[PDB]
């Protein structure tokens, strides 16, 4: 009988016999299935396919971002330099992430997280105070890596695993990396569901972060955004209570998951959603992401179109109307006034 | 043209 | 009390007390309001001002046809040459437009009239045909006039009040001429509502047509179909029984109405809808239409745009995203796709 | 462009 879904899987085996890596009480609950994300050596075969044919894939041993590997509070405060950091807030366990410069477009968006810049000690201060007074504010360190970085921390950039993903980069087509993000939050933070319009290499270094993704042809179950609203490209699906009359087909979204720890490395394909959650109860996480730019366009358009070239189309169209009808607000009803008893 | 409509931008959840 | 909609008003009389020119029981009965089109003279600065501002008037005494005025059945045969003429005939009064080159992107429609190439003669002899045996056939000729023309016809198109219209093309700015329409049908003939998109001095010469006009801004009420499909243009309502399950905001249209006859000039606005009927058992009617390129499109685009500059980003929109797809078929899906749960 | 999106075309109910 058909009525696979695995999901994360049975939790792996720290070496030394150091017990279970995590346990199904960290993970949340949600409504949809899940299958899991495959997770191969990057000398295998299959790997490469995937990557190639644009699907996820957990690389177990790239070496990305080895000397990251000893990356802690106390060693990057040390010397990741007297840089500003952005930092965001909030009150929930849901950081949705929004543009800031969409704002004027939507004067009824309230952001549910505020963003601040500060250095990396007050960052690790801030977190202390929170956990002390056993307080519900949550924190999100999100900062690409620039030149003011201290030396230390150079040496270690240094020293990742360039030969093996510019080999990738050249192999696959890709533009150039654009920027390397650090990612670290508290346990129990979530990054709702959304694209990217980069291809992302994400490699993890501390904790374990569950990740969620949804292929492109799913567009249909997770109703994004308005183009020109700050939440464009995130679902408007609260996944933890998800309006089904608003939203009826996320009755029928499938995900693909995995869970990765240090020394995994996540290829997240350009135009792929994915809800990122840190364990529940893991302590904090640590990520750098590796973000390019996708291959040019072919000139000419081969047929069937995929999926992420549809709504590249619908993207367009939504821009396209905004700039020509000189107001955001009116490409909603002019859409509408198109397709009411015309094409629906 | 059909080729623009297919063409992709290059966002990302980062602050500019 | 606001609870105006004249319409046609009272039937105007005929000189030398021949008596009204129709009566209300020659008009069909419709489900929404009108209000009079404006009568005026020529030279009445209050028509210039209509036609400048692309709103319709009938203007009662521009001669622009007078040699033509002497038109009738027997005259055309023995006078309009051996050319051939495209006959509509249909077993309903309404005939509807369609465009054959878009057939086969819908192969489900099956047209209600079907278009034969004849001689003047044969369509003078078919409806002689018709009208003696009692038959409920009905003939449409629309023909554009060409070079076969006959010597006494070309005569009358030279004495055509060219100065009046040249001075109108240039005031307006107007392309060029694109070509004259001989309109000859039987009462009780329908052409269903729609828009053109040229510009249209209609110039009636024998027996009467009930115009009734919407403005673009009423394309919410009326429906029309998908671009790519034969009936592009035209209203997708049956006025003799409107679906207002499928078509909800028809209960919410206005038009304006006249009754024209020989000698009247109907200006037909570019992209405003018409609907056109000869009247019942008021004999067969013959019009020569005056089409002309619009004014070209501004180079800087001025807000708030007009009714008609939205009519054209949608037909537009539909028109891409069917070459984009490769397909007019998945339009509507993708439109769907772009709206649901999004903009509605 | 802006500009493209408001041209016109010409069709109208006439066979070619
Ligand atoms: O790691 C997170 O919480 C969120 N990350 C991303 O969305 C990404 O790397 O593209
Ligand atoms: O006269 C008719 O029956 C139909 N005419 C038109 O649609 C027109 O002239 O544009
Ligand atoms: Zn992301
Ligand atoms: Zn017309």
């Amino acid at each position: 009988m058909a009525a696979v879904a695995s999901g994360s899987g049975e939790p792996r085996e720290e070496a030394g016999a150091l017990g279970p890596a995590w346990d199904e009480s960290q993970l949340r609950s949600y409504s949809f299935p899940t299958r899991p994300i495959p997770r191969l050596s990057q000398s295998d075969p299959r790997a490469e396919e995937l990557i190639e044919n644009e699907e996820p894939v957990v690389l177990t041993d790239t070496n990305l971002v080895y000397p990251a590997l000893k990356w802690d509070l106390e060693y990057l405060q040390e010397n990741i330099g007297n840089g500003d950091f952005s930092v965001y807030s909030a009150s929930t366990h849901k950081f949705l992430y929004y543009d800031e410069k969409k704002m004027a477009n939507f004067q009824n968006f309230k952001p549910r997280s505020n963003r601040e810049e500060m250095k990396f000690h007050e960052f690790v201060e801030k977190l202390q105070d929170i956990q002390q007074r056993g307080g519900e504010e949550r924190l999100y360190l999100q900062q690409t890596l620039n030149d003011t970085v201290g030396r230390k921390i150079v040496m270690d950039f240094l020293g990742f695993n360039w030969n093996w993903i510019n080999k990738q980069q050249g192999k696959r087509g890709w533009g150039q990396l654009t920027s390397n993000l650090l990612l670290i939050g508290m346990e129990g933070n979530v990054t709702p569901a959304h694209y990217d319009e980069q291809q992302n290499f994400f490699a993890q270094i501390k904790g374990y972060k569950r990740c969620i993704l949804f292929p492109p042809d799913q567009f249909e179950c997770l109703y994004p955004y308005p183009v020109h609203h700050p939440c464009d490209r995130q679902s408007q699906v609260d996944f933890d209570n998800p309006d089904y009359e608003r939203f009826p087909n996320f009755q029928n979204v499938v995900g693909y998951e995995t869970v990765v720890g240090p020394g995994d490395v996540l290829y997240i394909p350009m135009y792929w959603w994915h809800h990122i959650e840190s364990l529940l109860n893991g302590g904090i996480t640590i990520t750098v992401n590796f973000w390019y730019k996708g291959a040019p366009t072919p000139k000419r358009i081969e047929y069937p179109l995929k999926a992420h070239q549809k709504v590249a189309i619908m993207r367009n169209i939504e821009k396209m109307l905004g700039e020509a009808l000189g107001n955001p607000q009116e490409v909603g009803p002019l859409l509408n006034t198109m397709i009411k008893g015309r094409y629906n | 043209l059909a080729d623009y409509l297919i063409s992709v931008g290059a966002d990302i959840n980062k602050i500019d």
